[PDB]
């Protein structure tokens, strides 16, 4: 939305509308140190969360990032926000 | 393109008014083309009067002048002020439009009060312009919803982001860390950061992206807000800064490389806080860095971001990805040693990639090599990692002396 | 049944009027306090207690 | 423009079944623990509940580190063995959470008197070494 959040960027535009690739290599066990993870009584609370954001679970966020400035699938666009609210502990 | 003529069915209705029960279809077409041609001729003549005498409203008087020019009888009652009246009755499946004119008493017209007398024409002199721009005179022309407190605070946050005042940004970052009630403003904050990164591709500014990265860090600092729901929007925006081919309008003049390591550190921090085994956020992030670095004909700045990201995510991540591509660093050094233009920016970009690569290689090399590391230089491509490993071993000895 | 059973239950909204009133009041107080404190940091201020 | 509330991928009845299996796995009743182990081994549907099972074992293990519960630790190892044997679930994907928990159990200091719980301690180390290999 032109008058919606991130409007300052729209205002600046002035727009008038409205082997290494193996799955095992990336596996968490290979990239994590197990001993550091253990508390070992030295001076959590998760997976009890109601749900994980669905867009993160299967969505490809990788496509959005632009590898080369010269060639782009899309140029600057109005990109009106969905303006859809979810989450938890919300009044409405 | 296409000539426009009145409907043939309308001509049949005119024939019915005449009392001719049957009219030939060719006759209806013959009548419409001639009447439309006469209408166009009168309209062009009226337009000529309208252009010659300034009006622009195509007044009825101009049409009457055209009728006189044709020598056809003038239409009557058009000059008198009137409104267009159409009344439609479906009746027995018949479409008709009629004036439905009302009847007024003659005495009532006399009863109506006389209108004001018209003023005689007068001439007024004023200066449209005086030796330049027009002077200022009357004659010259004069020219789901944020809470009200939350919206005002969000506007203040956006003002801090622009960079007009550095102090305002510093106060905002400290406040965001200490603010428990940032709920209902967190989606707005994530949208603002992503849109600023989208602005960066159109116009490359290193400073604007740095301000956005500090804003993401402030959100991480505050425990009460949870970014797990909005993390999906944040990861591409942070990733774009790390692997953008150009982060600044001038690559050599602006130190975008310093931001790339910081952006990679921020992406590693954000994924670690909300990491889920099913989501595999870290696995996707490692894969994106690996694919960009592995791909040939890729800009050095994108490769530099990929190398920095692998190191930030974990020490093990550097061992799995950096050590196989150590041979690539030697091939890259050959390009730095010999090139057609010494001043080319690509050589400077490769040199930045080399410094980052040897620094990342030194801890892994020190673990896999003896403290003397005499053979480490031979194992390393061009010996750069081996010299760094020897320096790392000396640093480890200094750390042992300190402890 | 559990091996092939599929059950869909939507997330349950809080049904307590007291909790909803507390959530709205707490969020409003925190955001208004944050805005006033931020304005004081970025604006000239007068202190009731000297050097405070 | 509120979106419809998202629902968990696992069926609510399947989540209740997972809760019943975890309650049996605590080892309060030997017969219930044995039945739970058999159910995990023979249930293809149990797959996809492995992240919840792995988190439950990790939460139990971290509490067990603060106050030693060698008998409870052995019961948690029995649940780990049942999950590993079942073919449908992907053990390797969630193996990273399991490895620290097994390592801490093998090296944990015994809060309880050493002679009274010595037999359990030797069994706990033996179970941990076998699962780790």
């Amino acid at each position: 939305w032109r008058y919606g959040p991130a409007r300052l960027w729209y205002d600046m535009l002035g727009v008038p509308e409205d082997d290494l690739l193996a799955d095992e290599n990336f596996l968490m066990v290979t990239q994590l140190h197990w001993e550091d993870d253990i508390i070992w009584d030295g001076e959590p609370w998760y997976s009890i969360f109601p749900i994980d954001n669905e867009d993160l679970v299967y969505g490809r966020w990788e496509d959005n990032i632009i590898w080369d400035a010269q060639a782009m699938p899309r140029l600057l666009e109005p990109p009106v926000l969905t303006l859809d609210p979810n989450d938890e502990n919300l009044i409405l | 393109l296409s000539n426009t003529v009145l409907p043939s069915e309308s001509m049949k209705v005119v024939a019915e008014s005449m009392g001719i029960a049957q009219i030939q279809e060719e006759t209806c077409q013959l009548l419409t083309d001639e009447v439309s041609y006469r209408i166009k001729e009168i309209a062009q003549d009226a337009l000529k009067f309208m252009h010659m005498g300034k009006r622009q409203k195509l007044t009825t008087s101009d049409i009457d002048y055209a009728l006189k020019l044709k020598n056809v009888e003038p239409l009557y009652g058009f000059h008198a002020q009137e409104f267009i009246p159409f009344r439609f009755a479906s009746g027995g499946g018949r479409e008709l439009y009629f004036y439905e004119e009302k009847e007024v008493d003659l005495s009532d017209i006399i009863n109506t009060p006389l209108p004001r007398v018209p003023l005689d024409v007068c001439l007024k002199a004023h200066w449209l312009s005086i030796e330049g721009c027009q002077p200022a005179i009357p004659e010259n022309p004069p020219p789901h919803e944020l809470s009200v407190e939350q919206q005002l605070y969000y506007k203040e946050i956006t003002e801090a982001c622009v960079g007009s005042c550095e102090a305002k940004r510093a106060e905002a970052l400290q406040s965001i860390a200490t603010d428990p009630g940032l709920y209902q403003m967190l989606p707005r904050f994530s949208t603002f950061i992503s849109e600023g990164v989208r602005v960066n591709v159109v116009q490359n500014n290193l400073a604007l992206l740095i301000y956005l990265m500090r804003m993401v860090k402030a959100l991480m600092d505050n425990p009460t807000l949870y970014l797990e729901k909005y993390v999906h929007e944040l990861i591409p925006a942070v990733m774009t800064c790390i692997v953008s081919r150009q982060l600044c309008l001038r690559p050599d003049v602006d130190n975008h490389w310093a931001l790339r390591d910081f952006a990679a550190r921020l992406v590693a921090q954000i994924c670690k806080h909300f990491s889920t085994t099913t989501n595999n956020i870290q696995s996707r992030i490692t894969k994106t860095f690996t694919k960009s670095w592995v791909d040939e004909k890729t800009p050095w700045t994108t490769r530099y971001g990929s190398i920095a990201g692998l190191a930030e995510l974990g020490h093990d991540v550097i061992k799995t990805l950096i050590l196989p591509r150590l041979q690539q660093e030697g091939e890259r050094i050959r390009s730095v040693l010999d090139g057609p233009v010494l001043s080319n920016i690509d050589r400077i970009g490769a040199d930045h990639v080399q410094s980052l690569l040897l620094k990342h290689c030194a801890p892994v090399l020190a673990k896999l090599r003896p403290p003397p590391d005499n053979q480490d230089a031979y194992r390393a491509e061009f010996g750069s990692l081996g010299p760094l490993l020897c320096s790392q071993v000396v640093k480890a000895r200094a750390q042992a002396a300190l402890q | 049944p559990h091996t092939y059973i599929k059950t869909p239950t939507y997330r349950e909204p809080v049904s307590d009027y007291q909790v909803l009133r507390e959530k709205a009041a707490s969020q409003r107080r925190d955001v208004e306090r944050a805005l006033t404190r931020f304005m004081a940091k970025t604006g000239e201020t007068q202190s009731l207690f000297k050097d405070d | 423009r509120l979106k419809p509330r998202s629902i968990h991928e696992l069926s609510v009845e399947q989540q209740l079944y997972y809760k019943e299996i975890t309650e049996a796995c605590v080892g309060s009743c030997e017969a219930k623990r044995a039945e739970a182990l058999q159910s995990i081994a023979t249930d293809p549907g149990l797959y996809q509940m492995l992240p919840r099972f792995s988190t439950f074992i990790s939460e139990g293990v971290r509490v067990n580190v603060v106050q030693n519960n060698l008998a409870l630790l052995i019961y948690l190892m029995r649940m780990v063995k049942a999950l590993m044997d079942n073919p449908t679930l992907y053990l390797e994907k969630y193996v990273h959470e399991l490895i620290p928990a097994v390592m801490t159990c093998i090296v944990s200091r015994q809060l309880c008197l050493r002679p009274d719980v010595d037999n359990h301690w030797a069994l706990r180390d033996f179970a941990a070494r076998l699962v780790a290999q």
